[PDB]
RNA sequence: GGUUUGGCACCUCGAUGUCGGCUCAUCGCAUCCUGGGGCUGUAGUCGGUCCCAAGGGUUGGGCUGUUCGCCCAUUAAAGCGGUACGCGAGCUGGGUUCAGAACGUCGUGAGACAGUUCGGUCCCUAUCCGUCGUGGGCGUAGGAAAUUUGAGAGGAGCUGUCCUUAGUACGAGAGGACCGGGAUGGACAUACCUCUGGUGUACCAGUUGUCGUGCCAACGGCAUAGCUGGGUAGCUAUGUGUGGACGGGAUAAGUGCUGAAAGCAUCUAAGCAUGAAGCCCCCCUCAAGAUGAGAUUUCCCAACUUCGGUUAUAAGAUCCCUCAAAGAUGAUGAGGUUAAUAGGUUCGAGGUGGAAGCAUGGUGACAUGUGGAGCUGACGAAUACUAAUCGAUCGAAGACUUAAU
């Protein structure tokens, strides 16, 4: 357990970048944040293995309702997205892909910063 | 007269022949093992020094305790033994006994034995006045202001110093620690596990210590 | 409350023996030719933790 | 079950099995165990089973009667040899596991 | 636990119903009581007749705790209520009945002209 | 004696804030309880008086602003006092020393009490010292890791009931012991969560209104965590255990032995013993910055001719990083690819308590099966998939003098 905030604060942030790092693959965050949304996105790449209807009915409560993307000029919703794409890629392998990189401090607020990624 | 080391484990439940609920510790004193022998002779009191956790070889490049330095090394290897990672001793033993290099096994005591036992207490921060030492906290409502915070120190005007025995926020736990009177229950030599009764100041993992009881009734 | 005393220009010196700041770990880099900084990326060229593996 | 595999190994012994198993909202007839005196008897004591917690013999429940209008629930630890033997008797249906909604005398179990 | 001004039920003949807990006699000033501990009592009301009155003060065991006692086998009890009954150091009551069943424990501190009548020890 | 009512007017008027209570205590002994004793108009239990002794303990409430005091019910006892009638840069602010109003009164009157009464603003971000905890630097004639002695200091120090000895001793009887042994509890102090129960905001389930996910279904957001019922780890007292001891050394009051000065008697001057919870020693803890800087085991062990000295390195520790069993920060500890340190995955415990969908029975609300189902934060093993990469810093080459081989 970890405390960036609040409690419902913390929580919608995460479905936030946890809703994020699929649309782009990778992020620049504090090393914080980073670790807690690893946490949870591993859970969701282990969840988008099993594909069942239950599945979606589990990565609805913390991917968002909708946020759209284009690729090819598609339609895509960061869930069909997940379970007909990402865990396709990491079958053969457990969850836990994502790693971290102590990139670099930022100037304004002294803070470490990183670059999360998935890939 | 004896003593060994061990590790606290965990506390369970076990009972009586008579039906009693007893409750229990658990300790562990695997891979116990006598290193050196200090004697009156030139050291000016007989004891014993102790060894239980089997730790790794000499470095190359290498860290942190997991291994070993040379001198460790230089120490275990002296009586054809392992480097060991906690050490202590033991005086107030049969120095007679207890050749220098072998083992302390649990079959040295026996149920129905009496021993105390020592220990580190937990971790604790800053702890404030009522929680340190159980000072009595203030009032709530009828206005006050004065709920927890440690009273008025001392004296006056006069008596100007304020005495060093006085109560405070510091610190509330990191301290050595005796348990007299407790009692054995078992002596499982397969698992190499022993039982005590009572309940002994450790944390999970932490370090145990034990001996025979010195006021037995003498 | 309040000073009742000016504090003199040694124990306001002696005081800070410790607003110092403590020389940052830094090393070269593997095929990037200059200094940076320990379990951390490069900022530079292509980045090099192991090698390139990120463009910024 | 593991809590360490060191504990659960050596209290092995003391558990035992004779153990009805269930759920609560149970009728049941304990037929235990006294000594006082020295007299070498027994009691029964009957109600809703409230509780099972724990695992290991740690293991409990909590039972209850209602004895000429006063409320009674009594709790042991289940593997105890100053227990003699167990009888169920009914077998409820409820939509909770613990019960302390009990209060006086419509509860019908059901 | 039971304690200072603390009003109980009773379980005997007394015409009385309910009480009052100035002291919990015992060693230099406890607070508590549990099971078994005689407590110096008076009476704050009365049904009519029976031998004891308003304004009353005596004596009573405890009985029928509401946060009962450990057995020493590991077994534990629990009542819904708080309760007592009147008593003058013959540890015999006053009372013809009890109503409202009996802890055990009291069989320690010698007490059997209650355990006599109470359904049940328990 | 200098705790009271007083006398004095020596500090204080460019401010020394006063009563009482809360938290905190600390001390004296002219002892309130326990311990030991002497005397007795002490038969015994209970007692009265005097002596030694301050190690610990010395309660809840009613009543008033209250010291005081009366009372209830307890208790072994419910001490007397000092510390700005302890403590307001820690708290209160009920009376009293502000303004309003009013009652009796005195005054021709404004207004004032020998008084009474309803109400009435209490600031201070701690520089120094002191104190509670805790890190750096240097030193302890080379450098390091471990263990440990313990001059000193601190802490603990209380006590009832009951069975027995013995219904014996004692006394006519009523009544009713020392001594000693044995179990059992009060309050207090420490340690812990296995139990009892508490909390437990990323666990679980039910559920009200409303908005949204294009709709039904199933979900999410918000409303004190929206409310209600449970509740793992962890933290906890009312829970769980444990403890004060036993014992010895020297002692005061007191009791003696031998014995003179003083042929006797004489406890004392020469001498010998004896004797309290008191002193000390033992019990728990800290502790070599105890500058008297300790002792033991082990480890590292060059080249430069400045001769004295210099060097990057050795053993080792750190910088850096993952993390808790520790944590305000720093420190301590587990660990760093020649690896299980943390995460994740797979198992498991425990917890919640019958997922969704599907079918079936229902006009439906809903039930049953699929199924001890699904879910699961901290707890337990295994699993290198990811993250502790490559790396740099610091640190000795052992002064002299005697006396030893
Ligand atoms: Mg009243
Ligand atoms: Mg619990």
């Amino acid at each position: 357990r970890k405390l960036g905030r609040t409690s419902d604060q913390r929580k919608a942030m995460l479905r936030d970048l946890a809703t994020s790092l699929i649309i782009s693959e990778r992020i620049e965050t504090t090393e914080a944040r980073a670790k807690e949304v690893r946490s949870v996105v591993e859970k969701l790449i282990t969840l988008g293995k099993k594909g069942d209807l239950a599945s979606r009915r589990n990565a609805a409560k913390t991917l968002r309702n909708v946020e759209i993307l284009n690729e090819d000029e598609t339609t895509q919703t960061a869930l069909q997205k997940l379970f007909g794409e990402i865990a396709e890629r990491y079958t053969e392998r457990q969850g836990g892909y994502t790693r971290i990189l102590k990139q670099g401090p930022r100037r304004g607020d002294g803070a470490e910063s990183v670059i999360i990624e998935l890939v | 007269t004896k003593g060994i080391l061990g590790r606290k484990i965990g506390m369970t439940q076990v009972f009586g022949e008579n039906g009693e609920l007893i409750p229990v510790t658990v300790v562990e004193a695997k891979e116990n093992v006598v290193l050196q022998k200090k004697t009156v002779e030139v050291d000016g009191y007989n004891a014993i020094q102790v060894g239980f956790e089997d730790k790794k070889a000499y470095k190359k490049d290498a860290k942190s305790n997991k291994y070993a330095n040379k001198p460790a090394e230089g120490h275990a290897k002296k009586a054809d033994a392992a480097p060991k990672r906690f050490i202590r001793e033991f005086r107030n033993v049969d120095v007679d006994a207890y050749e220098v290099g072998q083992e302390v096994s649990v079959d040295t005591f026996v149920a129905g034995d009496v021993i105390d036992v020592t220990g580190v207490s937990k971790g604790k921060g800053f702890q404030g006045a009522i929680k340190r030492h159980g000072q009595s906290r203030g009032p709530m409502s009828h206005g006050s202001h004065f709920h927890r915070a440690p009273g008025s120190v001392g004296m006056a005007s006069d008596a100007s110093r304020v005495f060093k025995g006085q109560k405070m926020p510091g610190r509330m736990g990191g301290n050595t620690v005796t348990v007299q009177n407790l009692e054995v229950v078992q002596v499982d030599t397969e698992n190499k596990v022993i039982l005590v009764k009572g309940n002994v100041p450790g944390p999970k993992k932490g370090l145990v210590e034990i001996r025979t009881s010195i006021k037995k009734g003498n | 409350a309040v000073p009742k005393r000016r504090t003199s220009k040694t124990r306001k010196n002696k005081r800070r023996t410790h607003f110092k700041i403590s020389v940052p770990g830094m090393t070269e880099c593997p095929n990037c030719g200059r200094e940076y900084k320990l379990s951390h990326r490069v900022c530079k060229n292509c980045g090099s933790y192991n090698g390139e593996e990120v463009a910024a | 079950m593991t809590n360490h595999k060191l504990i659960e190994a050596v209290t092995k012994s003391q558990l035992r099995t004779d153990l009805p198993s269930f759920r609560p909202g149970d009728t049941l007839r304990v037929h235990v165990r006294i000594i006082e005196g020295t007299r070498e008897r027994i009691q029964v004591f009957e109600g809703v089973v409230i509780k099972r917690r724990g695992g290991g013999v740690s293991e409990t429940f909590t039972v209850r009667k209602i004895s000429s209008g006063v409320g009674v629930e009594r709790t042991f630890p289940l593997h105890t040899p100053k227990i003699e033997k167990i009888e169920v008797k009914r077998r409820g249906k409820v939509r909770r596991a613990k019960l302390y909604y009990l209060r006086s005398l419509r509860g019908k179990a059901a | 636990m039971i304690q200072q001004e603390t009003r109980l039920k009773v379980a005997d003949n007394s015409g009385a119903r309910e009480v009052l807990t100035i002291k919990v006699l015992g060693g230099s000033g406890r607070k508590t009581a549990n099971i078994g501990d005689v407590i110096v009592c008076t009476v704050k009301n009365a049904t009519p007749g029976g031998v004891v009155k308003k304004g009353d003060v005596v004596k009573a065991v405890i009985v029928r705790t509401k946060s009962g006692v450990r057995r020493n086998d590991g077994s534990y009890i629990k009542f819904d209520e708080n309760a007592c009954v009147i008593i003058r150091d013959d540890k015999g009551p006053r009372g013809t009945r009890i109503f409202g069943p009996v802890a055990r424990e009291l069989r320690e501190g010698n007490f059997m002209k209650i355990v006599s009548l109470a359904p049940e020890v328990l």
